[PDB]
């Protein structure tokens, strides 16, 4: 159960960007656009 | 269907790159946020995985063997955190 949210962890730069990329969700800093599926 | 997706802008500056350069990885994308939308966070293609840790709150699906694609879903509106994996 762990082994995915490690893979992302394991390098720090993946890890900032994620955190980063977080921050950004939740904080209101996004681009939103419609992708026909 | 016509989905509307949120990114963050390192997700979307990612997602651009893949629409110039690996039209097949798009292609693989949007049918992760079609089985998302169809079926919700934890259902479908991709092994989708709730995250642990300080990822708690997202999810993760397999893009392919390196990219996963890192979201989450409030009220049926996905939000995608990453798209490539940033080394």
């Amino acid at each position: 159960s762990m082994m995915e949210t490690l893979y992302l962890q394991q390098n720090p730069n993946n890890a900032e960007h994620l955190a980063q990329s977080i921050a950004d969700l939740e904080r209101g800093k996004t681009i939103t656009k419609d992708i026909d599926v | 269907a016509r989905l509307n997706i949120t990114f963050s802008p390192q997700a979307f500056e990612d997602y651009k790159y893949f629409q110039q350069n690996d039209k097949k990885m798009v292609k693989k994308i949007n049918e992760l946020l079609k089985s998302i939308d169809r079926n919700g966070a934890l259902e479908g293609i991709g092994k989708p995985e709730k995250l642990k840790s300080n990822l708690t709150g997202y999810y993760s699906r397999r893009i392919n063997h390196e990219h996963r694609l890192v979201y989450t879903v409030d009220d049926n509106h996905i939000k995608i955190a990453s798209c490539k994996y940033h080394y």
